[PDB]
């Protein structure tokens, strides 16, 4: 009988407040660009744990 | 019915931490929550996209003051021009000041940009300074401070202005009313106002916002072959998606041919997506509207780009069917659902799922999020509704009637409200702390009920069916905010009839009315 | 060897009898796109040779069913023997 | 259509087997058809405990003693080896009498099996060197869940396809 | 106040609220004494309410076509009939003219606008209209007789064959 | 259409053959945006004109659906099998940081072919000289029968 | 007529239905469970099935404290 | 057959194509045959076949369908909801935390090498 | 479902006996949207592609309740 339904107002459900991004863009150069996260495993590296 | 709660009761009796004191406040699932308020824009603030486990408002209303003017009359513009550039350099001041000098340089000269052609110098007067002391060096600044500016301008401009600076304190007003009434006055006259405010809150703003019968522009889908299952709207109502039964996805552009890609190759209005295997079920568009999502019968699902048209990546942790994916509302987070009798919650950097959700004794048919974000509804041809907590993993609360399947759910914008349409084809409201249905909705013959929808303030809502019929239902003729406005089963407004038509979907837009889609002509 | 399979695909000498279309239509279902033309004549292609794999099944077993040493007409018993020779499953049809 | 159906249906001289399928058939002592008792009823250990009206014959008597001791084996998954015979043969005993049956495994039945298991095995590890290698690699559990998402005829569904799915974790973690 | 809300669907009622926007905009005034604010402001007001006219033909000109047509020839019908008997209502049809687009105005008005000048004889709100015309082919300089006017100077060749009146020639004389 | 215009040769030569072997028993017993339906009848026409071996579309129209069923299901194990390939999200494909393909976009296609049927792919090559070669040599053998029959006859 | 209607309540059964149990699972619950059971307190909680008259689908229990 | 628009009845179904009992009646002969099949393979394995050993004489009692019935379905015909199995299964899944991060009002995508980059395929 | 029957059974089919087939498929138009206006502010118009009430003549336990 602990629930927690209670709302909260957000830049979709409202106007003239919807914000601007620079992500999606698109450079004259290059074509479009992203945004992608970020890990530290490289290619060809060693796979993982021993056998054991 | 008295013979589970015998039984319930003898197993709370066994429950060693459940003595006969607090046993009879958990027969207290019977009353239900009161009636709470829509959080306006007035005074709670915006919260950040984060996750489920627990500045620059400046710039928010910099954003308000230079979206708000230029969309005005012609008649104001020679007039607030002046009132830009000053209470710009005003909230830099403020900010870099405040103990944000990185974020001061970058909305500086992003917006350094604002009044190029009136100052020429003042740009480079603000461009050699970049920390604080050298802001206590600078001269210029502090005798600006000393005195006073001189601002000519009319009074009901100014009235209006501030009344309309009044009704949005959530991503900033305060702060520049403070400003203003600090230094030009052209927060003692702004307390009037703010008095002046509260006088309109006294009968002059409208109080109960009653019920409103609902335009509608209908989109019948011609010559298919009944090779269709689902459609969707946009968020701006631009564009309508349907999915096939043969893996394609055929967008549609409203009003015109835009639909060319931003690159120099790839030269009408329709677009339609290849990458799937099967069939598709489910498709669901990204808040930010430069994406999209689509399951299928092969269990993938898979995300598009809308500047290019094109898929980005794939996504698989699912052993059948997903049948319908939905995004979070704010963004990040999405959920499916399946005939491997689970539902699986992603997000969109990872590529296997986050959390994996296991309650039904049959497949999962629909999935929904709750306007908070940290609630996931999925309902079942088990003839029983289920919630779940996405950190948890476990279920909070189960909802069982409807003898009958289930297909279609929908949440009021309030936190109280849950929609339960299935092949029984009566429309039940769900109370989530009761757990006990607050109305019974009566109507729709015999047939399956489709999708519906509820309004933007949870005043009406909507039903769309098979039975070639579209059913608006008012919703508080015995809910806890009785309202009544008085002159087969009642809280039944309207029925439109349609020309021998199974309707698929709704969309509320913004304003009034609803948009439909259906199929099969005549 | 492999490079000439693909030096001679693209001109007119060697168009599978399944036509463009029809491949660009089931590249599309099971859900592939390509501004090539060679990959999706090698598709054909290669359905081409198992479905005439299946005929010659049917041919010689349809050899065998009388005379070794009112036309030819490839039945169900020819039918669920070569199929099931191969992985396809068993046909049992019946009546009444 | 209704109407009609039932009246062409009584057209057959059926009519009168379709009048005496009015009961509850399987008229025996039961059969169940919940979830729950199937459940729980195929999880807990049984234990062929016998009669004696006039003579069960046998010549050893029946013994629970086994299934607990099958049930506690370290059994394979934790160790990194396929089990050698004697641990097999422990489990098995175990599943014999927890089935119904008796008397002792007999030794060469072991042996079968354990040559079956490394065919099998040989065939799965054969078909996931197919798809990594066209003609120095090394595999991971990528490559076995494409090609048991190719070939899933070789394991039978349950258990471990299920568990599968809920082991492919992300780099980072 | 009405325009600017969100949640209002306003497609089916434009054909009614029009009335009340012309009717105003042209403001044909029985009386209107001079008081010395009979057009200190008026003139203001037939502006406020021709910008909040060029918004709502910008926003429903899509769900009907027969409006932007129907306000253009009802304003055009009031605007060249001599008897307007008020120089106002003359200039709140010109001032909403004005905020209308580039074309309309210089196929059919310049024949009109001779006339009524050979017919006018006002001196101060003849210069106010001449200079505010002015800044009107100004604005359709950089998109013909009145192109030469006002990229040239236009000297007894827009003038000559354009210009009338004693008026539009003080206007040439003012700029080009 | 050389594939289509061989495969029409064929089938000419056995028309007219299978005629002549039909009356000489006679004489001597004497003594684009395309749709689905438009696609599975084509594929039914392609069939149909496969089968030199039989006669084209000379068997019961069970038979054709089932085969027109079967090589759609081919066809798509196919292409599951290279899409497949191509996802992958495993590190044995999957473009390496240095730009290290350690199987280049050419093996997924060699592989998705072995994987599916064929081991090889001068197998096709194998196939096609076959066909060309099957159509000789059927011509041969009914031109002989067609010989030995005229003389026959005499 | 109507009779037949009314009749017409088969509700058919299978003969018999998998259960998808794999032996991790029970093996370490099962394990668990005697651990527990005989250090509160064969004792634990178990079915009887006779040598005899199987086949069936559902058995008794013990129940033995 | 008329008894399986009958069968259909009980479902709610009315809507039928015709082709539907042709194929399930198909189906359920296909299935019959196998089953009782194996069944008599049963019968003879306790008939105690190899080249030459005894005689092969059918009765075919209910057990030996309930074994060729139970191979069937111990790779076929979706059976009882595993639940628990699913349970403690995801809460082995539901056990690592959130990520609990912020992109900043975008989307995250995978890291390039996970993802697509769906450019027309070539060689 | 052919009848025959023996000294009934219901059974035979006489969908057989082709030699040659050369029929072409027809392509049909493409799935393509038709909007119109319904129920402006409640009212249901039936002067576009709209009923008229003509379901008083529907099967009453189908499409059911009517208020406007």
């Amino acid at each position: 009988n602990l629930d927690l339904s209670v709302p909260l107002n957000p830049h979709r459900a409202t106007a003239n407040l919807k914000p601007e991004v620079k992500y999606p863009y698109y450079d004259p150069e290059t074509d479009t660009v992203v945004h992608e996260h970020r890990p530290d495993a490289r290619g060809n590296m060693v796979n993982a744990d021993t056998v054991d | 019915a008295a013979d589970l709660n015998r039984i319930v009761l003898e197993y709370l009796n066994k429950k060693g931490y459940h003595k006969t004191e607090s046993m009879l406040r958990m027969e207290s699932s019977h009353i239900p929550a009161p009636p709470t308020n829509i959080p306006t824009p007035q005074t709670t603030n915006i919260s950040r996209p984060t996750a489920p486990g627990r500045p620059a408002t400046i710039k928010r209303g910099y954003s308000i003051l230079k979206s708000w003017c230029e969309s005005s009359l012609d008649f104001y513009r020679p007039e607030l021009e002046k009132f830009l550039y000053p209470v710009f350099v005003h909230c830099y001041l403020d900010l870099i000041a405040r103990g944000y000098p990185s974020h001061a340089r970058e909305f500086y000269d992003k917006f350094s940009k604002d009044h190029s052609v009136l100052h020429e110098y003042e740009i480079s007067k603000l461009g050699g300074i970049s920390l604080k002391e050298h802001l206590q060096e600078n001269d210029v600044a502090k005798i600006f401070r000393s005195h006073k500016f001189k601002v000519l301008i009319g009074r009901t401009t100014f009235n209006l202005l501030l009344y309309f600076l009044n009704e949005n304190d959530a991503v900033g007003g305060g702060v520049v009313l403070r400003l203003i009434n600090q230094y030009i006055e052209p927060a003692q006259d702004l307390r009037n106002d703010i008095a002046m405010i509260q006088d309109s809150r006294a009968k002059i703003k409208l109080s109960a916002a009653q019920a409103s019968l609902p335009s509608v522009c209908m989109y019948t889908f011609h010559n298919t072959n009944n090779d269709l299952t689902c459609l969707k709207f946009n968020d701006d109502s631009t564009m309508v998606a349907s999915g096939f039964q043969d893996s394609f996805i055929k967008l549609w552009s409203i009003d015109g041919s835009p639909l060319r890609s931003l690159l120099k190759n790839d030269p009408k209005g329709s677009r339609r997506l290849v990458g799937h295997s099967g069939a598709v079920y489910g498709v669901d568009f990204s808040p930010d509207n430069r994406y999209l999502i689509s399951c299928s019968e092969d269990k993938t699902v898979r995300l598009w780009s809308l500047d290019t048209y094109t898929c980005l990546v794939s996504y698989k942790g699912h052993s059948s069917s997903v049948w319908d994916v939905k995004f979070s509302p704010m963004g990040h987070y999405f959920a499916t659902a399946s005939h491997d009798q689970t539902a699986r919650l992603w997000s969109c950097d990872h590529i296997y799922p986050l959390r994996i959700f296991a309650g039904h004794l049959n497949d999962v048919d629909c999935v929904e999020f709750h306007p908070n974000s940290t609630y996931l509804f999925t309902g079942s041809s088990d003839k029983t509704a289920r919630m779940w907590d996405i950190a948890r993993g476990e279920c909070v609360r189960v909802f069982m009637g409807h003898s009958g399947a289930i297909n279609c759910l929908a949440v009021s914008p309030d936190g109280r409200w849950l929609a339960s349409a299935g092949e029984d084809s009566v429309v039940c409201l769900w109370d989530i702390s009761t757990g006990r249905r607050i109305k019974a909705m009566r109507g729709h013959g015999r047939s399956s009920i489709y999708s519906l929808a509820f309004s933007r303030e949870g005043t009406v809502l909507v039903s769309t069916g098979a039975d070639n019929s579209v059913r608006v239902w008012d919703v508080k003729k015995n809910t806890n905010s009785p309202s009544a406005q008085p002159e087969a089963t009642n809280d039944h407004m309207s029925v439109y009839f349609t020309k021998k038509t199974p309707v698929y979907t709704v969309h509320f837009t913004r304003r009034n009315l609803c948009l439909a889609g259906g199929v099969f002509g005549g | 060897t492999l490079e000439e399979i693909l030096e001679m695909m693209e001109d007119e000498e060697f168009t599978p009898i399944i036509p463009d279309a029809v491949t660009d239509y089931y590249l599309a279902k099971n859900g592939f796109e390509t501004s090539d033309i060679k990959i999706k004549r090698i598709l054909a292609l290669a359905t081409q040779k198992f479905i005439s794999d299946i005929a010659q099944d049917a041919y010689e077993y349809s050899r065998i069913r009388s005379s070794s040493s009112n036309k030819v007409v490839l039945t169900m018993d020819d039918l669920r023997s070569a199929l099931g020779e191969y992985g396809i499953n068993v046909k049992r049809p019946n009546f009444y | 259509y209704e109407r009609l159906k039932r009246d062409i249906l009584a057209l057959p001289v059926r009519e009168r087997r379709r009048i005496k399928a009015i009961t509850r058939e399987s008229g025996k002592k039961g059969m169940v058809n919940s979830v729950i008792t199937q459940t729980r009823q195929a999880l807990i250990p049984k234990v062929p405990v016998v009669t004696r009206p006039t003579n069960v014959p046998g010549n050893s008597v029946q013994w629970a003693q086994d299934v607990i001791h099958g049930f506690q084996a370290l059994l394979a998954s934790e160790i990194y080896e396929l089990p050698e015979m004697d641990n097999l043969r422990t489990r098995m005993t175990g599943i014999s009498r927890e089935h119904g049956l008796i008397g002792p495994v007999d030794d060469s039945v072991i042996e079968i099996m354990l040559i079956g298991l490394e065919q099998h095995l040989k065939g799965i590890v054969e078909a996931a060197i197919d798809i990594v290698k066209y003609r120095r690699h090394t595999l991971t559990i990528e490559d076995m869940y494409d090609t048991l998402e190719q070939y899933p005829y070789l394991v039978e569904p349950g258990g471990t396809l299920l568990r599968l799915q809920s082991v492919m974790l992300h780099d980072e973690d | 106040s009405l325009l600017m809300n969100e949640s209002l669907f306003l497609e089916p009622y434009v054909h009614a609220i029009i009335p009340c926007i012309l009717t105003l905009l042209l403001a044909k005034k029985i009386g209107n004494v001079d008081d010395e604010l009979q057009k200190q402001q008026q003139l203001a007001l037939r502006e406020l309410s021709a910008s909040l006219l060029e918004r709502v033909i910008e926003d429903f000109g899509s769900s009907y076509s027969t409006l932007k047509p129907r306000i253009t020839r009802t304003l055009l019908r009031a605007f060249v009939s001599v008897n307007n008997t008020t120089p106002g209502t003359q200039y709140g049809a010109l001032l909403g003219l004005r905020g209308l687009g580039s074309e309309v105005i210089r196929i059919v008005v310049l024949g009109n606008v001779i006339n009524w000048s050979s017919t006018f004889l006002e001196k101060l709100q003849q210069e106010d209209q001449v200079f505010l015309i002015d800044t009107l082919i100004e604005t359709l300089r950089v998109l013909i007789d009145n192109e030469r006017l006002k990229q040239r100077v236009g000297d007894l060749i827009a003038d000559r064959i354009q210009a009338c009146d004693d008026a539009q020639d003080i206007y040439w004389g003012i700029f080009f | 259409g050389m594939n289509k215009k061989f495969n029409e040769i064929i089938h000419l030569m056995q028309q007219i053959r299978r005629i002549c072997f039909k009356i000489s028993l006679i004489r001597q017993m004497q003594t684009d945006k395309l749709d689905s339906d438009v696609s599975y009848n084509s594929l039914k026409r392609s069939i149909s004109k496969i089968l030199m071996a039989n006669g084209f579309e000379s068997t019961a129209p069970f038979c054709s659906d089932v085969i027109t069923q079967i090589a759609e299901n081919y066809f798509g194990n196919l292409v599951k099998t290279l899409k497949n390939h191509i996802e992958s999200k495993s590190i044995n494909k999957v473009m390496g940081d240095a730009k290290f393909q350690k199987v280049s976009n050419k093996d997924i296609l060699l592989l998705s072919l072995l994987e599916n049927g064929v081991e090889s792919p001068d197998a096709l090559y194998e196939y096609y000289n076959e066909n060309i070669v099957k159509q000789i040599s059927k011509l041969e053998g009914l031109k002989s029968r067609l010989s030995s029959f005229l003389a026959e006859l005499l | 007529h109507q009779v037949l209607d009314g009749v017409a309540k088969s509700y058919p059964l299978p003969l018999e239905r998998k259960v998808i149990m794999p032996a991790r699972s029970r093996s370490s619950f099962l394990r668990m469970r005697e651990m527990f059971a005989g250090a509160i307190l064969l004792y634990s909680r178990t079915a009887v099935i006779d040598v005899d008259r199987a086949g069936d689908y559902y058995f008794s229990v013990r129940a033995s404290p | 057959v008329r008894l399986l628009h009958l069968i259909f009845a009980t479902q709610n179904i009315y809507s039928y194509q015709d082709h539907v009992p042709l194929q399930l009646m198909d189906f359920a002969y296909r299935y019959t045959t196998g089953t009782l099949q194996d069944a008599t393979i049963y019968s003879d394995h306790a008939h105690a076949s190899n080249a030459g050993n005894a005689g092969t004489n059918a009765q075919l009692t209910t057990e030996d369908i309930r074994l060729a019935i139970a191979a069937r379905t111990n790779y076929q015909f979706k059976p009882v909801p595993p639940k628990e199995l699913l349970l403690e299964l995801a809460a082995e899944r539901n056990k690592k935390p959130l990520p609990a991060v912020i992109p900043t009002w975008g989307i995250r995508l995978p890291p390039e090498k996970y993802c697509l980059t769906g450019k027309d395929w070539v060689l | 479902f052919k009848e025959a029957l023996v000294g009934y059974v219901d059974d035979d089919e006489v969908d057989f006996e082709k030699l040659i087939n050369e029929p072409l498929p027809k392509v049909p138009r493409f799935s393509t949207f038709t909007a119109h206006w319904l129920a402006i502010e409640g009212v249901q118009p039936a002067i576009p592609q709209n009923p008229s009430p003509n379901d008083i003549k529907n099967i009453l336990p189908i499409n059911r309740g009517s208020m406007e």
